[PDB]
Formats: C-alpha cells, sequence, structure tokens
C-alpha cells in the first residue's frame, strides 16, 4: 500500500517525483503496487490530467527523460535480465516497462459523494 | 510551533485555519506508532515523538 | 477487372444515380441518428426520380449500390463467423454487423482519397476499435494512436512526427515522410475535442491539424521553413462536444 504524503507545501514537483518512484517501484521491480489516492490529496487538476495519462496508457511519457530516463532504462534492462528477457533498445524495454506497470500498477481513487464534484469530475 | 508542541506536550491553539495544511492529517487521525518506548508520527518526511500532554486546537 | 467487358453507359448511369443517392444519404446524414437518417431518406424518397429500392420499411440506408448498379441489402455482405473459445471478449475481435460492416465501406471510401475524419459518439459504442479494424484491413496504412488531453499542445504531434517520420530535402523543398517507404502513416487521436480551448476561444492542437491538412504541411519552429507532408493523413474520434 502506498499514500503520498500530500501538504500545502506539496507542489506539483513533488507528485511528480512520487508518481517517477511508484513508477520505478512497480515495472521495475516486478512489485505489485496499490496506489492510494484522495482527493484531499488533490490541490490542482494538473495532479488529475496526469493520473488522466497514465490510466489511459499506462505510463506517462512526461515523468521520466533526460537522466532520469537513461536512469530507468538502466533499472528496466537489470530488470529484464534478472527475468530472462534479454532487450537492448529503448523502445522494446519501455514497452516491456509499461507492461509491467498495466499489470502491476492499480490505482484507486476514493471521493465523498458529491454529485456537482462528481460531474466535475 | 507544531515541533516544539509535539516535543513539549505544550497545548497549542491555532486562530485561522481556513487555509488548511494537510500536515496535521496523521495528528488529527492519531496515525502512532509505539516502536519500542517511543510513541512516533510521521510529518512530510520526517519522525517526530509525540507527548501525551499535547494538544491542539483548530479555530476559526 | 473486365478487360472483355468494360461496362456499357446504361449500366454506367443507374450505378452513378444509385451512388448518387447513397451519397447523399450518408454524406448530408452521416452526423445524426438513425431517426433523422431515416426522415432524410423518406425525404429523398418523395423528392427524386432515380429508381429506389421497393422494402417496405427499410431504409435505403441499409442498401447499398453494387458495382452491377443494383440495391443490394447490406445484410448479405455481413457475414456469420465464429471466434474461437479463448478469444471471447478479447480486444482484437470483432464481429461484423450491419453498422460495422457500413462503417467500414465509409471508412474505406473517406480513406481512400485521405480525407481525415472524425468519429464522433458517445463513450464506447465501438468507434476506436472499428476504426483499428477498418486500419488493420488495409495492409498499406499503419496506425499510431496519440491521447490527446485536456493540455495537448502542438509539440506533442511534433514528437510524433519526429519519432515516426524524417525530414528529407527535395527539389520542390523540404518535406516530412514516414522513415518507413511507401507507407501511409494514420495520426488517430482518440479524443480531439478534449483538449482546452485559451482564453480566445481558439485550441492550438485543432487550428495545427487544419493548417497542416488545408495547407499540406506546417512550419518546423527550429528554422523557420514551410514542410510539405507526404503520406500523412489524419483520423479522429471524439465524444459528443454536449
Ligand atoms: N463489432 C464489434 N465487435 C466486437 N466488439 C464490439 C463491436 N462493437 C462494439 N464492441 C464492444 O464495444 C466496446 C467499444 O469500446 P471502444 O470502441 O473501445 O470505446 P471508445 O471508442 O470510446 O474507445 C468494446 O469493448 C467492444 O468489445
Amino acid at each position: 500500500v502506498y499514500q503520498i504524503k500530500v501538504h500545502r507545501k506539496y507542489t506539483g514537483e513533488d507528485f511528480d517525483e512520487d508518481l517517477r518512484t511508484v513508477l520505478r517501484r512497480s515495472g521495475c521491480k516486478n512489485e505489485k503496487i496499490a496506489f492510494i489516492m484522495d482527493e484531499s490529496n488533490v490541490l490542482d487538476s494538473g495532479f488529475l490530467e496526469r493520473m488522466n495519462t497514465l490510466l489511459a496508457n499506462g505510463e506517462v511519457p512526461g515523468l521520466f527523460e533526460g537522466d532520469e530516463y537513461a536512469t530507468l532504462m538502466t533499472q528496466c534492462k537489470e530488470g529484464a535480465q534478472k527475468e530472462g528477457l534479454m532487450l537492448d533498445s529503448h523502445e522494446e524495454l519501455y514497452k516491456w516497462f509499461t507492461s509491467q506497470v498495466i499489470r502491476n500498477l492499480h490505482v484507486v481513487f476514493t471521493m465523498n459523494p458529491s454529485s456537482e464534484g462528481l460531474k466535475d469530475r | 510551533n507544531l515541533e516544539s508542541a509535539l516535543r513539549f506536550g505544550n497545548p497549542l491553539l491555532v486562530q485561522d485555519v481556513e487555509s488548511y495544511d494537510p500536515v496535521l492529517n496523521p495528528v488529527l487521525n492519531r496515525e502512532v506508532r509505539r516502536t519500542g518506548g517511543r510513541v512516533l508520527i510521521t510529518l512530510g518526511d520526517q519522525d517526530i515523538d509525540l507527548s501525551p500532554s499535547f494538544v491542539i486546537f483548530l479555530s476559526t | 477487372n473486365h478487360p472483355d467487358f468494360p461496362m456499357q453507359i446504361e449500366q454506367l448511369e443507374r450505378y452513378i444515380q444509385r451512388y448518387l443517392v447513397y451519397a447523399i444519404l450518408w454524406s448530408l446524414s452521416g452526423d445524426s441518428r438513425l431517426k433523422m437518417r431515416a426522415e432524410l431518406g423518406e425525404y429523398i424518397r418523395r423528392i427524386t426520380t432515380v429508381p429506389l429500392p421497393t422494402a417496405p420499411n427499410i431504409p435505403i440506408i441499409d442498401y447499398e449500390v453494387s458495382i452491377s448498379g443494383e440495391w443490394s441489402p447490406w445484410q448479405a455482405k455481413v457475414p456469420q463467423i465464429e471466434v474461437e473459445t479463448h478469444k471471447v471478449a478479447a480486444p482484437d475481435v470483432v464481429v461484423p454487423t450491419l453498422d460495422t460492416v457500413r462503417h467500414e465501406a465509409l471508412l474505406y471510401t473517406w480513406l481512400a482519397e485521405h480525407k481525415p475524419l472524425v468519429l464522433c459518439g458517445p463513450p464506447g459504442s465501438g468507434k476506436t476499435m472499428t476504426l483499428f479494424s477498418a486500419l488493420r484491413a488495409l495492409p498499406d496504412m499503419e496506425v499510431v494512436g496519440l491521447n490527446f488531453s485536456s493540455a495537448t499542445t502542438p509539440e506533442l504531434l511534433l514528437k510524433t512526427f519526429d519519432h515516426y517520420c524524417e525530414y528529407r530535402r527535395t527539389p520542390n523543398g523540404v518535406v516530412l515522410a514516414p522513415v518507413q517507404l511507401g507507407k501511409w502513416l494514420v495520426l488517430f487521436c482518440d479524443e480531439i475535442n478534449l483538449p482546452d480551448m485559451d482564453k480566445y476561444g481558439t485550441q492550438r492542437v485543432i487550428s495545427f491539424i487544419r493548417q497542416m491538412v488545408e495547407h499540406g504541411g506546417f512550419y518546423r519552429t527550429s528554422d523557420q521553413t514551410w514542410v510539405k507532408l507526404e503520406r500523412i493523413q489524419f483520423v479522429g474520434a471524439c465524444n459528443p462536444p454536449t
């Protein structure tokens, strides 16, 4: 189980780093994770746009770039070597990471029964 | 000030909470952990020991 | 396909007249519910003089125009295939039906000319998967799926272009073409209306799309030169704006 510890200074990049961490913990580790979310933990619509991309694609390309992307490639390469799959190019390992996430990551959303908030969401 | 109240167990009063800071969520939920003879609560990325004499009062 | 017997004049007249009636039917009322399509069919039946099917209640929208210039029902073209037991409710499998076959024909017609089209309909309703089935049916056109969000920006299309295509210099000028030769790339947008508009009622993504589709290319921001699109066409889908 994983909850994001949200405070008043919990800006966008903090959640971005947290989502990078959970994506590393799910696909690169083949470790099934339950992602606990509440709307109280939400402070802006950017959170939900990024979750929308994640849910509809199984991954968000925005998180991983530059040195972070290379570290992801190293981690997914070592994970694939551990499981028994040999891949070299970036795209195949990225698709394998996406499959690992879509099979392991589980995102849950908790909301109070607000019909107006429901249609806004 | 919240750290000082949690350390010394001193009562604390808040005059304005309309701009809520969710740091109090573990405190309000009383998410305490009993490790050894210590009572700890996580605040953000740092862990704090609780004193039973501590009490908080939020006001509007 | 008939070198020995090319069509004669009367067959051509029959075929083109029936196809024209079918064309008004599927173009003027192509973006409305079934009752209003039937209303247009009844109105054109009252107004036209072209020969029409004698179906007591079946609208001519259910009937195609054969290559022999005859009204043949779409039901005959619908096969009865049996999927494997392990492939039930699979994402890939599509079971043909009246709507599926009619939309397949429309997609074939509108992709032969590479005119972009938008699949507007309620969530689900077999929009995305019918489009994918039509695309995979044609071998030459590959598929790329871009999920447009409320913050969609043209740099996503630029990223897709530099990922799947390449810029080359030609006597006419610099040209954007897919890295795969002799292939027509399809940029599917699952939610083309989802991107928000600016404070001035303009969505940058739709303007960029219309710019390239009507001008046959776009602008590369690095050196600010006209770029000619080759072997690139778009297909869209979206929920109703309401
Ligand atoms: N002709 C068909 N053959 C097989 N499945 C169909 C057909 N028409 C509709 N469906 C079902 O309806 C659903 C359509 O959802 P989908 O088209 O993916 O939604 P969207 O277009 O909003 O992405 C699919 O899950 C599919 O199983």
